[PDB]
RNA sequence: CCCGGCGAGGGGAGUGAAAAAGAACCUGAAACCGUGUACGUACAAGCAGUGGGAGCACGCUUAGGCGUGUGACUGCGUACC
RNA sequence: UGUAACGGGGCUAAACCAUGCACCGAAGCUGCGGCAGCGACGCUUAUGCGUUGUUGGGUAGGGGAGCGUUCUGUAAGCCUG
């Protein structure tokens, strides 16, 4: 039958780029 | 009031690209690097001038003292019996002399040498 | 049968029969100019080098046409001095033709 | 395990050069039925050297 | 811009620009940096130099004739081909007349032509004389209009 | 005369690999070739290659001993886009390339 | 328009040299500039002017002081490890065609017309060849 | 009317001023990706040019020397803010 | 890490100090040919031209002159199947 193909394109509104804890220089 | 401009813009960078045809990569295709392309080119060009006459000047004495070898004599003493003679040719025509009439600038060191001589 | 000559400071050389470019020069379209101060003269080893130039020879030569020329572009700059300047120049030249040589 | 330019089309290329698949270089034929079947194969019909399978 | 301060996002941690609002000066659907309010733009120009204006547009239009001067001119019927057809045999093309008083026919005709203003005496202006191609001027206004610029 | 396909369902490589092969030979072996490669762009250039020369012998009158094929090349269709579920919070849209495949196939 | 010698013109020539009692540096040098090509007249920079030499008897070649022993040859090869080197003196016994290749290596310029000027070098060590057939010229320096 | 699965997609036919105005439709550049021609491309080292500059095809040609797409080979040179 | 404490080659001078004879060598100077600003000599201004010296690396930043695009008067004219 007929077609319509333009449905979603959605960033889903979520997190991003995690961090981290891995010190670094500290001493003396 | 709203100057909606895009054709100006359209003009001005493809007046760039035009003159950066012929360049390879992507320097004669995108706008952000094509304008790079021939500041540098004028910049080159700017003192290639200057060294265009200087690498010239660097040519010209080359086959002047291959024929000054080549008939027998120096080139300190050629010159200084050109200037003892007083002519005002300059390197320029004293190599193209050399390049064709051999027996012309075979008279000229045999001036010079019977300038010195 | 071949000329030297200085014109301008910047000196020539050439044969009959082929035409010269040069700078712009004060004599119009159709007039005649002779360079009295010619350098050399050789025609087939009979030649003399002149101190400084032949004596009685000199070259004459109908002046042929005018002409301006190449737009060639001057980019000045200076990097993150915060400068640039453009400028334009064309040549002013005329070239002649050689019809009289005299030795 | 991250890049730092952009490489061109010329580089892309390059390394595209080894994809060359090659077709089948020539078919054999039969002897009862005569078609173009693949060298050591059974045909669409089911034919090999003369006899009919099924 | 109609939305709220709060921000997109938090100012520090992930990889992009500080942004801070949906109504921000350099974002799509954003304000506009230096919007202008309704306004006025009537300037003031002197007696004194709205006098001289005057008195310096009355003398080129003499030096180049085309102002010219009759003594009579109307009609007697609310009609506009009368005046339309008085202006094609007197030949003329572009006219400013200006009557000295009050006028109701020749006021109510002008209102289909196009190269005709049927002006009052007093109320010129130092544009539309300059406007009008050809103008008359008639003696019922010449001296209302000179006991004003004096 | 010609034929086209377009928004045919496959990358401009997946196809560009069968169609490197037939340019610059006969449309005898220009079929069994395609036949008996085992792709899935060997059929969608297949079908367009049997529906060049049923449509050069209709409307042009054309033999089939006569053609050969001079020319064929391929344009690169527009592609929907929908999201794959990536994890640890991101999502990821994916470009699902089409293509337009053309056959030129002519005479002397 | 200065004249720039084309390459499908210009010609070449052939000579031979027995470097017998002749010093290294004031061998090399002429033997660079020969084949560099500029003592023709018609010698441009940019295309090659070059000529034909051919050094006979290069075991002969002296350095005079001390320097048959004193004088090295450094070369590195790339594993890392890998560095050698071997005297002027132990070149010269083992392999006399490289004492005299290098040395002109040294003074003719670097590129591709460099090494496309090395490609005449025709040197050899000994006392005999086979292009007498190109009827070559015994120059002396 | 034919190819094809009755299909989506395409070459015909009729209109249509035009249908690379065909419904995903007025005008349709640039980033990007393909085919065609000519030059260049395997002893060649680096902001990839610039000034010289040989070869080759096309374009006028009075055969000269110039128009143009290239670019043997070298002197020089380390992006923007 | 690799020669590696002349830029390399190589040099018993192609090294060192003296004397004499030349040459190359910067955009420095000279010559040709144009461009623009200030003082100036006569314009009885052309608002400068036959005169005539001299000037012209340049950030921040003070001047001086212009180019370019959408709406408005000129604009019922002009331009266009
Ligand atoms: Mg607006
Ligand atoms: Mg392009
Ligand atoms: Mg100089
Ligand atoms: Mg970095
Ligand atoms: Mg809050
Ligand atoms: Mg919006
Ligand atoms: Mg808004
Ligand atoms: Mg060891
Ligand atoms: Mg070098
Ligand atoms: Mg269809
Ligand atoms: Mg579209
Ligand atoms: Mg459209
Ligand atoms: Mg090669
Ligand atoms: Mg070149
Ligand atoms: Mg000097
Ligand atoms: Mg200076
Ligand atoms: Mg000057
Ligand atoms: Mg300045
Ligand atoms: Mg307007």
């Amino acid at each position: 039958a007929a077609a319509a193909a333009a449905a979603a394109a959605a960033a889903a509104a979520a997190a991003a780029a995690a961090a981290a804890a891995a010190a670094a220089a500290a001493a003396a | 009031a709203r100057v909606k401009r895009g054709v100006i813009a359209r003009a001005r960078h493809k007046k760039i690209l035009k003159q950066a045809k012929g360049y390879y990569g992507a320097r004669s295709r995108v706008y952000r690097v094509a304008f790079q392309a021939v500041i540098k080119a004028g910049q080159y060009a700017y003192r290639d001038r200057r060294q265009r006459k200087r690498q010239f000047r660097q040519l010209w004495i080359a086959r002047i003292n291959a024929a000054a070898r080549q008939n027998g004599i120096s080139y300190s003493k050629f010159i200084n019996g050109l200037k003892k003679a007083s002519v005002e040719i300059d390197r320029k025509i004293l190599a193209d002399i050399a390049v064709f009439d051999k027996v012309a600038f075979t008279a000229l060191v045999e001036k010079a040498k019977a300038a010195l001589a | 049968m071949y000329a030297v000559f200085q014109s301008g400071g910047k000196q020539h050389r050439v044969s009959e029969g082929q035409t010269v470019r040069l700078e712009k020069l004060d004599i119009a379209t159709g007039e005649t100019v002779e360079f009295a101060e010619v350098l050399m003269i050789a025609n087939g080893e009979e030649v003399k080098i002149g101190v400084p130039f032949v004596d009685g020879g000199v070259i004459k030569a109908e002046v042929v046409a005018h002409g301006r020329g190449e737009k060639v572009k001057i980019v000045k700059f200076r990097r993150r001095k915060h400068y640039r300047k453009q400028q334009g120049h064309r040549q002013w030249f005329t070239d002649v033709k050689i019809t009289g040589i005299s030795a | 395990a991250v890049q730092q330019n952009k490489p061109t089309r010329s580089k892309r290329g390059m390394r595209r050069s080894h994809d060359a698949l090659t077709a089948v270089t020539s078919l054999s034929v039969d002897k009862t039925s005569g078609e173009k079947h693949l060298r050591h194969h059974i045909t669409a019909d089911g034919y090999y050297r003369g006899r009919k399978v099924i | 811009v109609t939305g709220s301060g709060k921000k997109p996002w938090r100012q520090k941690g992930t990889g992009r620009a500080r942004s801070g609002s949906i109504k921000s000066p350099i974002w799509r659907s954003g304000g506009v940096t230096f919007a202008a309010r309704p306004q006025d733009h009537s300037q003031k120009v002197n007696k004194k130099m709205y006098r001289g204006a005057l008195k310096s547009i009355l003398s080129e239009l003499v030096r180049q004739d085309r102002l010219i001067v009759v003594e009579k001119f109307s009609v007697e019927a609310p009609k506009t081909k009368l005046l339309a057809q008085k202006l094609k045999d007197m030949a003329l093309e572009d006219v400013l007349i200006i009557t000295g008083e009050l006028d109701e026919n020749l006021f109510l005709a002008a209102r289909n032509l196009h190269k005709v203003d049927v002006r009052d005496a007093t109320g010129i202006d130092p544009v539309s004389l300059i406007a009008f191609d050809k103008v008359v001027m008639t003696a019922d206004a010449v001296k209302q209009v000179e006991e004003m610029l004096a | 005369t010609i034929a086209k396909h377009r928004h045919a369902r496959s990358s401009a490589q997946k196809v560009r690999l069968v169609a490197d092969l037939i340019r610059g030979k006969k449309v005898s072996q220009a079929l069994d070739i395609l036949t008996y490669t085992n792709k899935k762009a060997a059929v969608l250039v297949k079908k367009v290659l049997e529906s060049a020369i049923a449509n050069a012998e209709h409307n042009d009158g054309a033999d089939i001993d006569d053609l050969k094929v001079t020319k064929i090349f391929v344009d690169e269709g527009p592609s929907m886009k929908r999201i794959m579920p990536r994890a640890k919070g991101r999502a990821d849209r994916i470009l699902k390339r089409t293509s337009h495949i053309t056959v030129v196939v002519s005479d002397r | 328009k200065t004249f720039t010698a084309k390459p499908e013109t210009v010609k070449r020539d052939w000579y031979v040299v027995d470097a017998t009692g002749k010093t290294l540096g004031r061998l090399a040098t002429e033997l660079a500039r020969r084949l560099r090509g500029k003592h023709k007249a018609e010698y441009t920079p940019h295309v090659d002017t070059g000529d034909y030499i051919i050094v006979l008897n290069a075991d002969k070649v002296a350095v005079t002081g001390n320097k048959r022993t004193d004088k090295v040859y450094y070369h590195h090869t790339g594993h890392i490890g890998g560095i050698k080197q071997a005297t002027f003196e132990e070149m010269i016994a083992r392999r006399p065609e490289r004492v005299i290749e290098i040395a002109v290596k040294g003074m003719l310029p670097k590129g591709p017309l460099g090494r496309a000027m090395f490609r005449k070098l025709k040197v050899y060590a000994g006392n005999e060849h086979n292009h007498a057939a190109q009827q070559p010229q015994v120059l002396d320096i």
